[PDB]
């Protein structure tokens, strides 16, 4: 069933599985191609990819990764991904000195904001945004991929897995163990993000959870019952922790302007019931003369 | 375990 | 409680794809081996088994749409339903729970009446046939979106609510008939009346768009479902139903009358 792929190179590999750069030999259609190996824990075809495939095929959209194909074949599965240029992360790195230029950042912003609203009006959580899994192509698009992390979620939520999200894209309220999380936590990332694409470094780079926890204080305030209600009875809130006052916001991250600073802020809330949706996110001033930049690639 | 392995029984 | 920011979009989201979702309404009459009798044996089974691995309630009803969907293209013979079943809750488990049981247990749980290389290949079948589409409304996804126009929260509506849904489960002669959406709102109307009196609030109209007499069908068919449930040939929902976690609300005395 896999005749037709000519895998041009690795450009992966993880516990999860292996991912190539692929070429379909009859159409010319370039791929990426994830390739999991079911003889490995034989316990059949993993969540992950259950979650993945069934969520992504109710997730088209132009800022979310298009899944082509998936090819369960003996000991294998493969899924069939539409290829983009490069991460996110790589093209930071590569613009570690020069820096992007704010009408891309605010496009790419907003496309994710598009794409995240998509999600969550889908009933979807990401639980994994980070730069590394953000796409983008060389006409300046950018889009949500690796869907493996995952879940639907109902109305109102339950409680879902608590190791969720990339320490350093991890919203406080999983750092604090609440019984119930949702869409706010991956709008507490993309801030995360949009910081780290004014700046090319992440915002909170912690080392452990209380490292990362002091650092978000020590940013924002450690957060009170004014702040927000119900912090001090968190699961893994302590009454140790320091009291850090709350500095300018405007320090936070330097470059932003009046309404970059204003919508960071209002993704970057604590208490998560009053956090930013992605839908309001979209009406927000900083986006009055979005436009689509194409990147220097 | 408290429920037993059962192979289920359909007549007609 | 919870920001209400998506709540309609899922609505709407979950009103579509109940449709899409739907098995085939008279399948079983076109299956040559297999009854409704056998499916409800089935599902009764499956109730059991979700007790035993503590596994969430949306699970069981996630496994029953996967079953219904698979033999709504499917002919299968009687003793090959129980893989089938038991294939469908180990990929409901998979999707839904944190922690889904592994495959060995779901062998254990059929007295090996099956290899673990068939539950595999049989999970390899259903997701080709369901073309991996296994994120299904169920009956339990519209019943928590109106819990929350409750006036106020009572333990007892939404364990007796619960009940009502899961028995709808068991017998496909006449719930095939109704939308996971319509079930839930006979469910909840019913159990709000049989507790607290109340009936279908106001909100719930402008939320859904059903009324009373929109749900009278399916509720006259629950109401009877309720009233027979002590005699009914598969017990396995009432027993669970009879516990503190639930409040014991399939004890509880069924109305008489509706007062439709
Ligand atoms: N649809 C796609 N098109 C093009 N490249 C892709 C696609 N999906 C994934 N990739 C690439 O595959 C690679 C995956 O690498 P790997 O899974 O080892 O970890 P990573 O994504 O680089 O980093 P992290 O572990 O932080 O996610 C990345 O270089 C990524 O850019």
């Amino acid at each position: 069933s896999m005749e037709n792929f000519q895998k041009v190179e690795k450009i992966g590999e993880g516990t999860y599985g292996v991912v190539y750069k692929a070429r379909n030999k009859l159409t010319g259609e370039v791929v990426a191609l994830k390739k999991i190996r079911l003889d490995t824990e034989t316990e059949g075809v993993p969540s992950t990819a259950i979650r993945e495939i069934s969520l992504l095929k109710e997730l088209n959209h132009p800022n979310i990764v298009k899944l082509l194909d998936v090819i369960h074949t003996e000991n294998k599965l493969y899924l069939v991904f539409e290829f983009l240029h490069q991460d996110l992360k790589k093209f930071m790195d590569a613009s570690a000195l020069t820096g992007i230029p704010l009408p891309l950042i605010k496009s790419y912003l907003f496309q994710l904001l598009q794409g995240l609203a998509f999600c969550h009006s889908h009933r979807v959580l990401h639980r994994d945004l980070k730069p590394q899994n953000l796409l983008i192509n060389t006409e300046g698009a950018i889009k949500l991929a690796d869907f493996g992390l995952a879940r639907a979620f109902g109305v109102p939520v339950r409680t879902y897995t608590h190791e969720v999200v990339t320490l350093w894209y991890r919203a406080p309220e999983i750092l604090l163990g609440c019984k119930y999380y949702s869409t706010a936590v991956d709008i507490w990332s993309l801030g995360c993000i949009f910081a780290e694409m004014v700046t090319r470094r992440a915002l909170f780079p912690g080392d452990s959870e209380i490292d990362q926890l002091f650092r978000i204080f020590r940013t924002l305030g450690t957060p009170d019952e004014v702040v927000w209600p119900g912090v001090t009875s968190m699961p893994d809130y302590k009454p140790s922790f320091p009291k850090w006052a709350r500095q300018d916001f405007s320090k936070v991250v330097p470059p932003l302007d009046e309404d970059g600073r204003s919508l960071l802020s209002q993704m970057l809330h604590y208490d998560p019931n009053k956090r930013i949706s992605a839908k309001a996110a979209l009406a927000h001033p900083f986006f009055q003369d979005v436009t689509k930049p194409v990147p220097h690639l | 375990h408290t429920l037993k392995g059962r192979r289920l029984v359909f007549d007609n | 409680n919870e920001v209400p920011d998506y709540h309609e979009d899922i609505h709407t989201y979950l009103r579509e794809m109940e449709v899409k979702c739907k098995p085939k309404v008279g399948y079983m009459k076109k299956q040559p081996d297999i009854t409704n009798s056998m499916r409800a044996i089935l599902v009764d089974w499956l109730v059991e088994v979700g007790e035993e691995y503590k596994l969430q309630n949306e699970t069981l009803h996630l496994a029953v749409n996967y079953i219904d969907r698979f033999l709504s293209s499917m002919s299968v013979l009687r003793g090959k339903l129980q893989l089938v079943g038991t294939a469908a809750m180990l990929l409901a488990s998979k999707f839904e729970e944190i922690y889904p049981p592994e495959v060995a247990e779901f062998v254990y749980i059929t007295d090996d009446t099956y290899t673990k290389k068939q539950v595999l290949r049989m999970e390899h079948l259903v997701l080709k046939v369901l073309t991996f589409d296994l994120a299904a409304p169920t009956v339990n996804q519209f019943l928590t979106q109106y819990f929350l126009h409750q006036q106020p929260a009572n333990c007892k509506v939404e364990s007796l609510a619960m009940f009502l849904g899961e028995l709808s489960l068991i017998d496909a002669d006449p719930y095939l008939k109704y939308l996971p959406s319509v079930i839930a709102g006979a469910a909840f109307h019913l159990a709000l009346y049989t507790v607290t009196g109340q009936s279908w609030p106001e909100s719930l109209i402008r939320k859904t768009g059903y009324t009373l007499e929109s749900l009278k069908p399916c509720l006259m068919d629950l109401h009877q479902t309720y009233l027979k449930a002590p005699q009914h040939a598969q017990q396995s929902i009432r027993e669970k139903y009879k516990n503190s976690k639930y409040h014991g609300v399939s004890l509880l005395n069924p109305p008489e009358t509706l007062n439709l």
